[PDB]
């Protein structure tokens, strides 16, 4: 039995979002459904749930009055609608099956909802060039700075997947401008710096932006 | 002080027709009851709760019934909802204790247990400790019903669907309310 | 009940037994559940109904619940167990309540970071902004202090930090600090320096460059 959620959403402050959860077990059966959310770097927060065959939903105290939970009988689909969105409703939203003993069993994969006044924007990618005055252990560090994109998911690989050993791709930070920023670095043999090519492959699907950036020693 | 088969009773009443047991004066000890892990909740009002019995009291009443898990919160002073409004009402100045526990393994059945009922519609709220088992058809529109059930003319009682695979909020809970009487003639 | 308290983290050597407690008034009357969560993933139920294991969860996960404390025990801890763990109950008055979450990390010997500083690129400066990056690579423990100086002026409030998850091979962390400034300010100053404090450095290490001198 398994739960498919709808895709990521970007919303402006004040608007509303409607998220769906489709059960693969064919039909909802005789079990209850909860919705749970989790803001970046925070814990899990129950918002409400419903007995699909009972048609009346209940909601956490906060959220009461701006969350609506409903189910589509024929399609085996649950819905959570949150309105008057605000920045702090930026979160991953989960649906989950409630258990007979008071827990949650099968979880959907999560739906990212970003609430912001920012507009979709692809990153620009800047080199973090290996130091010329460089380093014993024989090890040099280089990388790429993936600056001010929106919204959130950027992926980064090196040399199209051939380079993974020394790679650290940091979680993004949100800048006060409202745009996100990330770096990815890798330690390499300083011997290799004039011969081996290092390319960071950046993908920002929300803006259809892919960039391959060669990083090499500066002049 | 014979709290035995109050809690033990194989058989519990619907909340709209809640049961009542009169308990006057004998030896009643709250040292085990209050701390039992066998209850999901046990909360006292007007009593020194976690200071338990040094009370004395003239009569104690035990009211027992079954409701849905997410309605147990209505069995408390000053609450609102179908249960507190139309079924079992505690007074604001309530003095006594509220004990509940999950009874999914006794009260829910694979086809649904339609034996437990609650009052859905009522012309007015109950006063504290009133018990209304009347079954007048509820006139929901402006046209009188004359005892037919068609549209806007509703049988006032609805059945819980108690179904054992539902989440715990939809599962049946057995409730025991202990009211400490006292009055002015001990 | 209503609120569930968890320690922010437990730190355990490989093969030892981790214990994650979960406090709540009369939690022993409730049916405690525990979830494991790894980055970018949905929570996974690992213990339900105080002490039962779903199919597929290893033998090493155990649960208990008595009185005012519930506990998740992880025997013979390995790197695969690095994750956030949440306890959870249904309360009749507060509905579904989750604990604040405990991060399990693998304990390891002290390792000092390798420090690297990166100047802004000529490409970026063209657009009006300068980012200066400081990298702290492969250290333990996680606590570290990064201080930025520009011609000896301490920078306060204009940097953002980001840290990786604990590495599953060497149990270390890595950290980047990015200092933002305008192109005009960047090009008014000469000496850019990143000063790092860490256990396992006997004194702070400073990496620095001079603007224009490479």
């Amino acid at each position: 039995v398994q739960l498919q959620q709808s895709g990521a959403e970007v919303k402006k402050p004040g608007s509303s979002v409607k998220v769906s959860c489709k059960a693969s077990g064919g039909t909802f059966g005789n079990w209850s459904i909860s919705w749970v959310r989790q803001a970046p770097g925070q814990g899990l927060e129950w918002m409400g749930g419903i007995d699909p065959s009972r048609g009346e939903a209940t909601y956490a105290q906060k959220f009461q009055g701006r969350v609506t939970i409903t189910t589509d009988e024929s399609t085996s689909t649950a819905y959570m609608e949150l309105s008057s969105l605000r920045s702090e409703d930026t979160a991953v939203y989960y649906c989950a099956r409630e258990t007979e003993q008071g827990g949650m069993d099968v979880w959907g994969q999560g739906t990212t909802v970003t609430v912001s006044s920012a507009s979709t924007k692809g990153p620009s990618v800047f080199p973090l060039a290996p130091s010329s005055k460089s380093t014993s252990g024989g090890t040099a560090a280089l990388g790429c700075l993936v600056k001010d994109y929106f919204p959130e998911p950027v992926t980064v690989s090196w040399n199209s997947g051939a380079l993974t050993s020394g790679v650290h791709t940091f979680p993004a930070v949100l800048q006060s401008s409202g745009l996100y920023s990330l770096s990815s670095v890798v330690t390499v043999p300083s011997s290799s710096l004039g011969t081996q090519t290092y390319i960071c492959n950046v993908n920002h699907k929300p803006s259809n932006t892919k960039v391959d950036k060669k990083v090499e020693p500066k002049s | 002080c014979p709290f035995g088969e109050v809690f033990n009773a194989t058989r519990f009443a619907s909340v709209y027709a809640w049961n009542r047991k009169r308990i006057s004066n004998c030896v009643a000890d709250y040292s085990v009851l209050y701390n039992s892990a066998s209850f999901s909740t046990f909360k006292c009002y007007g009593v020194s709760p976690t200071k338990l019995n040094d009370l004395c009291f003239t009569n104690v009443y035990a009211d027992s019934f079954v409701i849905r898990g997410d309605e147990v919160r209505q069995i408390a002073p000053g609450q609102t909802g179908k249960i507190a409004d139309y079924n079992y009402k505690l007074p604001d100045d309530f003095t006594g204790c509220v004990i509940a526990w999950n009874s999914n393994n006794l009260d829910s059945k694979v086809g649904g247990n339609y034996n437990y009922l609650y009052r859905l519609f009522r012309k007015s709220n109950l006063k504290p400790f009133e018990r209304d088992i009347s079954t007048e058809i509820y006139q929901a529109g402006s046209t009188p019903c004359n005892g037919v059930e068609g549209f806007n003319c509703y049988f006032p009682l609805q059945s819980y669907g108690f179904q054992p695979t539902n989440g715990v909020g939809y599962q049946p809970y057995r409730v025991v309310v202990l009211s400490f009487e006292l009055l002015h003639a001990p | 009940s209503y609120e569930l308290t968890q320690p922010p983290s437990v730190s355990v050597a490989p093969g030892k037994t981790a214990r994650i407690t979960c406090g709540g008034n009369n939690i022993g009357r409730k049916s405690v559940h525990w979830y494991q969560q790894k980055p970018g993933q949905a929570p996974v139920l690992v213990v339900y109904d105080d002490s039962d294991r779903p199919s597929g969860i290893p033998e090493r996960f155990s649960g208990s619940n008595s009185g005012n404390t519930a506990t998740l025990t992880i025997s013979r801890v390995e790197a695969g167990d690095e994750a956030d763990y949440y306890c959870q109950v249904y309360d009749l008055f507060s509905d579904y309540v989750f604990g604040t979450g405990t991060k399990v990390e693998i304990k390891r010997t002290v390792a000092a970071p390798s420090v690297f500083i990166f100047p802004p690129s000529d490409e970026q400066l063209k657009s009006g902004t300068a980012s200066v990056v400081c990298l702290l690579n492969n250290f333990y423990p996680r606590e570290a202090k990064v201080q930025w100086k520009v011609d000896n002026a301490l920078q306060s409030g204009n940097s953002q930090e980001s840290v990786t998850e604990q590495d599953s091979k060497d149990s270390t962390y890595s950290l980047s600090s990015t200092l933002t400034l305008s192109k005009a300010d960047y090009e008014k100053h000469k000496v850019y320096a990143c000063e790092v404090t860490h256990q396992g450095l006997s004194s702070p290490v400073t990496k620095s460059f001079n603007r224009g001198e490479c």
